[PDB]
């Protein structure tokens, strides 16, 4: 018995981030979907690119460590640097937390786009089972499963067979 | 009878925890650390031109104290001061020590342009038992101790120098503070000295104060180091009736210079790194680091956090 | 006549953030859905937790109030503090505005998940009316309404009755 | 015939307005304020150890002016200065007033380690009609006014003290500036004074200036307060031929100390609060506050905003 | 042959951000949808409003340009300003990048809301073709197309005609 | 047979590139620049009250040097200093030059309240060949050069002034540093001068230093400009036995004043702009600008970026 993303993920799937898993009379199989995978991946790189850009270069700055107490001017120098450190520490905590919320949103979306893409291909020939899977109401051999996966599945071919299996 | 087709995503057995704004503990398939914690422990001499002060700090070197001979004419992006550095000459304080140290560091050069002065009416090239060079009495290589001529008195000095070069001139000079009223008269005949250095822009005058300090390298007196900037066009006048520690020339200033000074006790290796810290070099492409707030060059931003995990994959839901 | 979230919210509903409202031959009722509610709530707490963490502690700092004018050093000290205040004031305005946009997104999403969850349970036995409600094309007594709400509704039970009511 | 099932969300009759990036006016079911505006109006002595200077500011106390006797040996996290504080001793200015005040505050202690000095050739324990203690002429409890011995002259002083302790020493001293050329000679015989305090690290020398100031507690003259730090190992030498206001011992420094000074006119209550401001304490778990930029301890961040409403619920759509 | 948003956008459409394009026996036409357009537009203005609020006003500050070197105090003043400039430069880069990601999300959402709105109106009388278009399984003249567009299309009117065209 | 209905969005042939967090190159239908790059090139005298110093910097004006007569009684939000400004009076340095310049700028006024002093025992209204006014020897309009009375000696000065007004008083004074030991005696009889200005709060005393500087407008000597603040209630005393450059009155302080000084070489036009920079005015509703970090008034925030494009429309997908 097979399920989809609604239930849980797939440790089985090792050559892609998303993919199809099918059952027909010829057997059962798992294939990865390249478009959806590269979609997600490409936004993880682009933000990994936005982070290794080093606009931070600093030669002569100010003293940050002291040997004797001095009062006013030392107190200020210590304050300026401690203020700078606090503000960048905040920027880092927020940036990472906010990137990460985006990374989750983008990947959750690409999964749903993949599901809806298949939904559209299948028209009135399949019903959504509720578990991230479609029950296909016609015989679908291995060539037919591949057509769904490579985007050439012509729903008109099977519409009569499938509608008659759904309505009676 | 009916075939099934399911759509899913990948998962791993053991995820990684990351933070969003609302969950401190989201398990994602893959994650990447953004806070660099490793340093090399040796200071990389590439691509930053380093000068190791070794036994001499940047000022002793600029003054020419005994230990510091090598440092002459060295240039640097980063001058390294070691905590083992030591005074080896006549004892001295410097008013605005850290201001002068900054100016010298920024200039990034100990290339001393020598000038010749004719000091009318004084013995030149004074030395002292506190400033040994090969066990023999010496002085700061860049200063000239003036005492009364083996003859009359501290013949009044009114020496001038016009800045004809295109660059700004830094002149290092000083003032002797003798211990006793007798030491003053032995050296300078007069009972009270005076030193007056001045340009068209500004001026300083120091009346030397007599009295006892604790003996340092067997010396109760002190020298006080001062400095004057002289613009192109402008002229400097040294005017003294007693107690001047005359200069031997000037340093170049530029002001359009990026160099600095770093206080580290770490060896100069042969690695490469654009980021130098007091703790060592940083070799990382991460954007943050918890190593040290002291960070010179192209560095990651210093932050307080030890770890900031960046999700590089989707939620892990392994089932 | 009953409507759902498409129209407006429910002042009636006081024991939950989301819920079901039904009409059948036995009467009409409103019950709250715990899963969807706790889902939303749990992300409102977790961000309320992210905010009461006080990493701000400051003992000796700098003078911030002056009795006589001084020029350069006072001017700088006044500048450093005014710069710090501007930058934190910005961080607060943005953080709150950004949290709030998230709080709205999360709650709008949980509502839609709840609707889609029911859609899946009901398969070909109900049609979406457009007003956040499903017209159920079979007799559904109080036990049947509760099965939808507690997640045990077996669509195969009613499929023949419902399809025959939809197609004729 | 056909049953209906509807899915909805809760609503209230009266919402609350919050801001996103794009709408300045989104009505949500519930909302929470993040900017604290309330303070207690009394300064909480828990968990922060407070010392109320009352009539004495931190320096008068450190000097030992009349009002300030209680303050001896007090320790604090926060020293509170009141705006009603008043000078009660000989009139004085302090060069680098705020620098010394900072150093004393940070040390967080008025525990004066007393030392005994033998001042060869001077009258000790001078007093003045400006510094009344019980209506009788007195002086700073931590200073020792030196005048010529009921006899000859201001017998030259060359007193030394070696720091044998493990901690850094703060010595408070001063310089008398008399009004008339006659007052100088009465007190110090000599026509021009000199004070010279010095360690191995640095030095100061002050030639006192004679002349008239406006009378303060019936006094035309002034004292100028100075300070010297003495490291472990190092020694301090006081060297004067006139006008010294000698010390009576040193203060401890530490440098690894977190204490500070707060300027408030609010009573010390018995509440509890980790955040103290000039306006009062803050008892809040909110992250921000508009009360005062002056905020000591574990505080919310000061911001300009009066209100920042945080949505704690969904959009309110009441129908 | 006509397509919708799944394929690409419409340079043809110049009086609105979103709109309908139809084919029937009377011809083919494009009309803009005002609600969806104004929805999007109103969130682009409101954030354009959030940006021209000038809380930045500064009279006497600190010296930012120097003629001679000074050492400690100049070094600090140069540092404070360079720190301020770095921190605001970051705030601007992030704010714009973050606004823009929102502007894209909001407009992508409004398009999908528009599609789903029509889906609901059409009930069991149309099938989603997969290209952002609905195949309508009944004769729909220009008044019928306008009813879909102005929100008065009563699906009960055509349900028998359309279901009989879908099932046989 | 079956009708079709399609839903779409608008598109343009040529989009615009914008940045999100993850894509550096998203093409959207419409976009708006947020970094202002244009300035006017003239300084707008509205709504900011400008005073053009022209040939005089802010201090020369406050002192009353020859060029600077117009500047009297001018008030401003922004005082403009030109890089073509020039010294036209006796040569002088100012210790804490930039501190005084700041104080004068902040006060935003050159309205000199004149006071009359009776200087017992000196010639008044000294002039000099370096400070020409119409080709004839003059002095700073706000200073009064004191030399010995055409008679005896530098009759000792002990002049006082009590601040009876409600506002804080700024008094500008100076000290002559003569070139030769003979010039000192010609002018001040005495061999060593002294100047001592003091309030109840603080004090300064300057012993003038003799010696040679380079000739400036044919002058080897120098004046050193100092300043004193006098609170309401308090009094100031000038006390000199030689070398005083007396004042002619005080300036008003306020402290609750917002004015400043700008260093620009750009003409004052007749435009309107709340943002003034050294490069010119800024007329923009954008939130950012790359023109200059120097920005006075209601300005966009200075940033490093040249462009920050803000999407004002959806993704462009043109087909
Ligand atoms: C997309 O999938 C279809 C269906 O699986 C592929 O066509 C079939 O390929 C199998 C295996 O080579 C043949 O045995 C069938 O006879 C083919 N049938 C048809 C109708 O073509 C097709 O090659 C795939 N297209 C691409 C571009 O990969
Ligand atoms: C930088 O952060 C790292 C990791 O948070 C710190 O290293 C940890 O040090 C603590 C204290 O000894 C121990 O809990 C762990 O053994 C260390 N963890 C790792 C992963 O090394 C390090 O102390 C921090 N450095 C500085 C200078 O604060
Ligand atoms: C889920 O709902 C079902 C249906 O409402 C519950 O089972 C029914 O409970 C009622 C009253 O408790 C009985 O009269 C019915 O005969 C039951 N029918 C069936 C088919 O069980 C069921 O208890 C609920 N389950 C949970 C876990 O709450
Ligand atoms: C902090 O903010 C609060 C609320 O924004 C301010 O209190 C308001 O002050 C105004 C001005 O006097 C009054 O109109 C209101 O009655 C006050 N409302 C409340 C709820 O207090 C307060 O002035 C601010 N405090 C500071 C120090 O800025
Ligand atoms: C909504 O659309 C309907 C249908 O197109 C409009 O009503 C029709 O209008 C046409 C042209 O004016 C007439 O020829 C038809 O006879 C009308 N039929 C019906 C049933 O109304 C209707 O006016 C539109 N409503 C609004 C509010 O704009
Ligand atoms: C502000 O930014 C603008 C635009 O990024 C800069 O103007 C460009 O300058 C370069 C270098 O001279 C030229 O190649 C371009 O022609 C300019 N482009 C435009 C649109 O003007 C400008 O240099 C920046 N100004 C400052 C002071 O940094
Ligand atoms: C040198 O000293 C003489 C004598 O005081 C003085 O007149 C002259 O101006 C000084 N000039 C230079 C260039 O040293
Ligand atoms: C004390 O004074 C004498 C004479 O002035 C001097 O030689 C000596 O160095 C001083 N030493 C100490 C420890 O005070
Ligand atoms: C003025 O001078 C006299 C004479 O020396 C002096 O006693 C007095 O203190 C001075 N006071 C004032 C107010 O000028």
């Amino acid at each position: 018995a097979i399920a989809g993303f609604i239930e849980n993920g797939w440790q089985g799937l090792i050559d892609g981030w998303y993919g199809f898993r099918h059952q027909n009379a010829e057997g059962t199989g798992t294939a990865a979907d390249l478009k959806s995978t590269q979609a997600a991946i490409d936004q993880i790189n682009g933000k990994l690119n936005r982070l290794i850009e080093k606009t931070n270069e600093k030669y002569h700055q100010i003293e940050k460590e002291f040997e004797q107490v001095e009062g006013r001017i030392q107190d200020l120098e210590k304050y300026v640097e401690d203020t700078k450190i606090d503000l960048w520490s905040y920027n880092a905590e927020l940036l990472v937390a906010l990137e990460n919320q985006h990374t989750i949103d983008v990947t959750d979306s690409e999964m749903n786009k993949l599901f809806e893409r298949v939904r559209r291909q299948l028209r009135e020939n399949a019903e959504d089972q509720g578990n991230g899977c479609f029950e296909i109401f016609h015989q679908c051999d291995n060539n037919c499963i591949e057509s769904i996966r490579n985007g050439t599945y012509d729903h008109n071919i099977y519409r009569d067979e499938a509608i008659n299996n759904r309505i009676k | 009878g009916n075939p099934i087709i399911c759509l899913g995503h990948h998962a791993v057995e053991n995820g990684t925890s990351v933070k969003t704004l609302t969950d401190n503990h989201v398990e994602v398939v893959s994650a990447k650390e953004l806070v660099e914690t490793n340093h090399t422990d040796e200071l990389c001499p590439s691509p930053l031109k380093l000068v190791d002060g070794q036994d001499c700090d940047l000022i002793n070197g600029a003054l020419g104290s005994p230990g510091c001979d090598r440092l002459q004419d060295t240039t640097w992006d980063v001058f390294i001061e070691r905590p083992t550095a030591v005074d080896t000459c006549y004892p001295f304080d410097v008013p605005d020590y850290q201001s002068l140290r900054s100016i010298l560091a920024s200039s990034g050069s100990l290339e001393f342009i020598a000038e010749q002065f004719t000091w009318n009416g004084v013995k030149v090239d004074g030395s002292s038992s506190a400033c040994l060079r090969g066990g023999r009495n010496s002085f700061f290589s860049r200063l000239n101790w003036l005492t009364k001529a083996t003859n009359g008195n501290y013949g009044p000095i009114n020496v001038t120098k016009e800045n004809t070069g295109s660059y700004v001139r830094l002149y290092l000079w000083g003032v002797h503070h003798p211990s006793s009223d007798n030491e003053q008269t032995d050296l300078y005949k007069v009972a009270t000295g005076r030193v007056t250095v001045s340009t068209r822009s500004d001026q300083i005058s120091i009346v030397p104060n007599i009295g006892s300090r604790p003996r340092v390298r067997n010396q109760s007196g002190r020298i006080s180091i001062y400095w004057t900037l002289v613009n192109p066009g402008d002229s400097i006048i040294f005017n003294s009736i007693g107690n001047l520690i005359a200069p031997r020339g000037h340093y170049k200033i530029s002001k359009s210079t990026k160099s600095t000074v770093l206080k580290s006790d770490k060896r100069i290796g042969s690695c490469t790194s654009p980021c130098l810290t007091d703790k060592g070099s940083i070799q990382s492409d991460k954007p943050f680091q918890n190593v040290s707030r002291i960070a010179i060059g192209n560095c990651p931003k210093y932050v307080k956090q030890g770890s900031l995990m960046l999700a590089t994959g989707m939620r892990n839901i392994p089932g």
